[PDB]
RNA sequence: UUUUUUUUU
């Protein structure tokens, strides 16, 4: 056991050698998945954070570890999935915490990390947008991506724009037109928008600017 | 002894002479003749609706030879009435009532025996559990007993010559079961010992000219929708990819009905499944075709996943033909209607046992079907309305490369219990011993072997003590053995709940697309150093009252469980709990307190499973085996993610590679200790990587003897 | 990365 003991503290001191001394030395196994923590990979950081999120009565530890681990993780990704599910989780915890009256200005630093970040991002802006309108300020939000995309005032954001422009209409001409200075299917969509608000001749003419190209 | 109506109204016949009219005019009179009460409206509607079934228009013919023969055997058409009506007809034939005696009507199936019957409960108007029933619902009024063969087998053990019984019915011999081919061979000598008892073998399909030469010219009663075979011109060179062509093929362009494929494991299934789903989706969104919608079909499923695959076909919306896909093992190759099915799909593959007598191992291989095998999954259209099969394979392979009928169950699997049971029976020579089919006899001495060094078998050849116990339990002899030592290490509570779980099918649930929240699932009851020791952590877990308090099934269903599973394994060991109380084994325990808990547990397992250790190659990569010196490697699904150069395994399973499944950590000391007759360095063979560092721990122990 | 079958209210 002292022995063992010795092939802890060199552990802490430290690959799979100790893990080799763990088996030697066969709670203590939990203890020891837990040293392989100590050592797909950040996916990984996130199954165990769901697994422990099932286990979370000190749910809000739990839930600040999962924030620890975030910044454990972030050195990880240098970023798409990770960082999208990094957002989505953590925009979870401000909605668990929304839900335990705990949330969105929270909710709105989580958001903030992730312009910390660096169009999956996109879809986090998109994602802190969603919950946004879905609370009950959809204009304000609209707002922020625009803040965004007119940050980018580059061509890759336009696609975040036709992932933006597609639900600021719900004035949007100008904003539908910064598009044209940087995708049929787009151009008979808007027309069809214009023609839903029967501006009929000013929709022929979008066909003019779409035929020149 | 056994409770029945005197009788009155049956005299007036010599016996062994009813004929069919008056067994009818007993049947529609308004009194029961074995019973005192009055038929039920109920029993009117099921009698005119079972006098109709073929199986009874050969009433009179049957009861002729019944009369006039002492063994007899019996093929009919699927669902003629054959389990239901001719226990019946014997019924009426015989006098049981008078003569103090039962019948038994053998059952391959726990299931088929009860629903069996519940069926005919209903249709002799008795409450299920008086009459008629099955074993246990059997009081002493029972006259109609449905059982399984390891039940007439129990009984066959306590009672030789199975006096209780003056008429004994096989049904489904062509399984050619353990307990069944025992069975008959003690029947064989029951019948010279006693003339009053009848024997009947009953089947829908047979090769029945066994049967009859092996009973001594035995007579043979056979009783009287098209269904199209269509073989591929060519050989197909991937039978996968063959089939899901031509299932989609069907799908397309072949009339409504639905679809039966066969194919060989769950992960071909499951990859089938997914991608006969996808390219099926993509048929009906840009060809136009009909809903498809496609269910899997396995023995490892759940019974109500299993029953998934009786749902009515898709609707359609736009006028085009939905249909549903089963994709099934052999599971579903015998005996077995789906009113839906019109087209049978038959790659013409299987996966069946292999055993290797050098080795003495069993694994599993895919192999060529039989000719029998075939002409059943063909069976299994043409039934609500005529069939199309469409077999992916030529003719000409179907004449020649076809085995005629698939190898007894015997010839392949490993006895290793079957010797401990014809022991039992008080057979000696077992070498000399009369068998319809005699196994190989290198099999049979490597078992023999076995059951030595379990300390089953003496060295003389008789039953020990050991072996006439655990010849009791309807356990692996191992696990027998294993459970048997259990209490002299305080610790058989423990060992009978992990082989109760080892009993079962795989308790942990795995998704394909979510592998990550279940392998945290299983991690948070994984131990380290043993899946034994975890195993019995989820049983422990499930049995809890917390468990209990949450939703059991939903607790199963939050910590990714089969709760099929978890409830058969509570029932075994309820039965083995049962038994062992019975033959007198103290239920013992230790606290987890104290540190010698796992290693009494482990201690316990190498009792019975000394055979079967792994040891790690030394300064290399994986594992080899102690018995038979094999090159294998650790099942993934294994908890232990250290490298424990000393293991016990439950499980050798052949896949992709030669895996080891189900281990647990254990030290050769141990080992040494419990079994020094198999681990004595004279057995094995020179100088390897076992008997290496094997020898230096016999040198560590001599020297612990020679300090003291 | 790979559970064919079965194992008494």
């Amino acid at each position: 056991n002292q022995k063992d003991w010795t092939e802890k503290l060199q552990a802490h001191m430290a690959s799979l050698i100790n893990l080799y001394d763990i088996y030697l030395n066969d709670d203590s196994n939990l203890v020891e998945t837990w040293m392989k923590r100590v050592s797909a990979a950040e996916k990984c950081n996130v199954y165990s954070e769901a697994i422990l999120k099932i286990d979370p009565k000190v749910g809000t530890p739990g839930s600040f570890g999962r924030l620890w681990c975030s910044y454990g993780d972030l050195y990880w990704r240098s970023a798409i999935s990770t960082a999208r599910e990094l957002w989505t989780q953590s925009l979870k915890v401000p909605y668990p915490y929304i839900e335990d009256l705990e949330i969105y200005l929270n909710w709105a630093d989580r958001e903030l990390d992730k312009e910390g970040v660096e169009l999956e991002d996109a879809l986090h802006v998109p994602t802190n947008p969603e919950i946004l309108l879905e609370k009950y300020n959809g204009h304000r939000k609209i707002p922020a991506q625009t803040v965004l995309f007119n940050s980018l005032r580059w061509s890759k954001y336009i696609d975040y724009l036709e992932a933006y422009c597609p639900k600021d209409a719900n004035k949007t001409k100008m904003a539908y037109n910064t598009v044209i200075d940087l995708t049929p299917a787009m151009a008979e969509n808007f027309a069809l928008f214009l023609q839903n608000h029967y501006e009929v001749m000013e929709s022929f003419q979008v066909y003019e600017k779409t035929i020149p190209l | 002894p056994l409770v029945h109506h005197d009788a009155g109204e049956f005299k007036g016949l010599q016996r062994h002479h009813t004929s069919a009219e008056e067994a009818q005019k007993l049947e529609d009179g308004k009194i029961n003749p074995f019973t005192g009460r009055e038929f039920t409206p109920k029993y009117v509607d099921i009698l005119k609706i079972r006098r109709e079934l073929p199986v009874h228009a050969q009433r009179d013919e049957f009861l002729k030879l019944y009369q006039n023969n002492q063994i007899m055997v019996f093929v009919g058409e699927t669902g003629s009435g054959k389990t239901t009506q001719i226990p019946q007809f014997v019924l009426f034939d015989e006098m049981p009532h008078l003569e103090n005696t039962q019948v038994a009507c053998t059952q391959p199936r726990r299931v088929a025996a009860m629903s069996v019957a519940q069926r005919v409960a209903e249709e002799m108007d008795v409450k299920l559990g008086e009459e008629v029933g099955y074993s246990n619902k059997t009081s002493n009024k029972t006259i109609l007993k449905y059982m399984t063969d390891g039940m007439l087998l129990r009984e066959a053990m306590e009672d030789h010559d199975l006096s209780r019984y003056s008429c004994i019915i096989l049904d489904e011999a062509h399984e050619r079961t353990l307990a069944t081919d025992i069975l008959m061979g003690l029947l064989k000598q029951v019948v010279k010992r006693r003339p009053d008892l009848k024997i009947i073998i009953m089947s829908a399909t047979l090769d029945a000219e066994k049967f009859q030469r092996y009973f001594n010219d035995a007579p043979l009663l056979a009783v009287p929708y098209p269904v199209e075979l269509y073989y591929t011109p060519e050989f197909q060179r991937d039978y996968l990819d063959s089939a899901i062509r031509t299932v989609l093929q069907i799908h397309a362009t072949e009339e409504a009905g639905d679809i039966l494929l066969f194919l060989t494991g769950e992960d071909e299934i499951e990859d089938a499944v997914r991608k006969i789903s996808l390219e099926g989706d993509q048929l009906v969104r840009e060809e136009g075709c009909g809903p498809l919608s496609v269910y899997p079909l396995y023995g490892s499923l759940p019974p109500h996943q299993q029953q998934r695959i009786f749902e009515p076909a898709p609707e359609s919306h736009n006028g085009r033909p939905g249909r549903k896909v089963v994709i099934s093992t052999n599971i579903a190759e015998t005996s077995l209607t789906i009113d839906g099915i019109v087209y049978v799909v038959d790659p013409g593959f299987s996966k069946q046992k292999v055993y290797n007598p050098r080795i003495r191992v069993e694994s599993l291989l895919v192999s060529p079907i039989s000719k029998a095998s075939a002409q059943q999954r063909a069976g299994r259209a043409g039934r609500t309305r005529p069939g199309k099969c469409f077999r992916l394979y030529t003719e000409e392979a179907f004449q020649k490369e076809l085995i005629e009928q698939s190898y007894p169950e015997i010839l392949r699997s490993n006895l290793s219990s079957t010797v401990l049971e014809l022991k039992k029976l008080g057979i000696d020579d077992l070498v000399h011993f009369d068998f319809m089919d005699p196994p190989a006899p290198e099999t049979m001495m490597r078992a023999l072997e076995e059951l030595n060094y379990l300390a089953c078998l003496d060295d003389e050849g008789n039953l020990t003590p050991l072996g006439r116990l655990a010849s009791q339990f309807p356990l692996d002899p191992m696990l027998a053995v294993m459970l048997i030592g259990s209490f002299e290490f305080q610790c058989s509570q423990e060992i009978l709940t992990i082989v109760a779980m080892l009993s079962v099918p795989n308790v942990f649930i795995r998704p394909t697309k979510d592998k990550k929240r279940a392998d945290d699932a299983k991690n948070i009851f994984a131990h380290p150093d043993g899946d034994h020791i975890t195993l019995l952590n989820v049983y422990h877990a499930f049995k809890s009252d917390e468990a209990y308090e949450y939703g059991i099934h939903k607790w199963c269903r939050d910590h990714y469980l089969n709760y099929r599973s978890l409830s058969a394994a509570d029932n075994i060991r309820s039965q083995l709990e049962r038994l062992m109380n019975r033959y007198n084994l103290e239920l013992n325990t230790t606290d987890y307190e104290s540190p010698k808990y796992f290693d009494n547990i482990r201690k316990a397992l190498a009792s019975g499973f000394f055979m079967q250790v792994a040891k790690k190659r030394s300064g290399a990569k994986g594992y080899i085996t102690v018995k038979d010196n094999q090159d294998v490697l650790i099942h993934p699904s294994t908890v232990l993610g250290h490298d424990a150069e000393w293991v016990i395994y439950n499980e050798f399973v052949l896949t992709s590679k030669n895996y080891i499944r189900t281990v647990t950590s254990v030290r050769p000391e141990w080992l040494i200790e419990i079994a020094p007759a198999y681990y004595d360095l004279s057995n094995f063979q020179k100088g390897d990587v076992k008997l290496s560092l094997e020898r230096i721990k016999e040198k560590v122990d001599r020297l612990n003897e020679l300090k003291q």
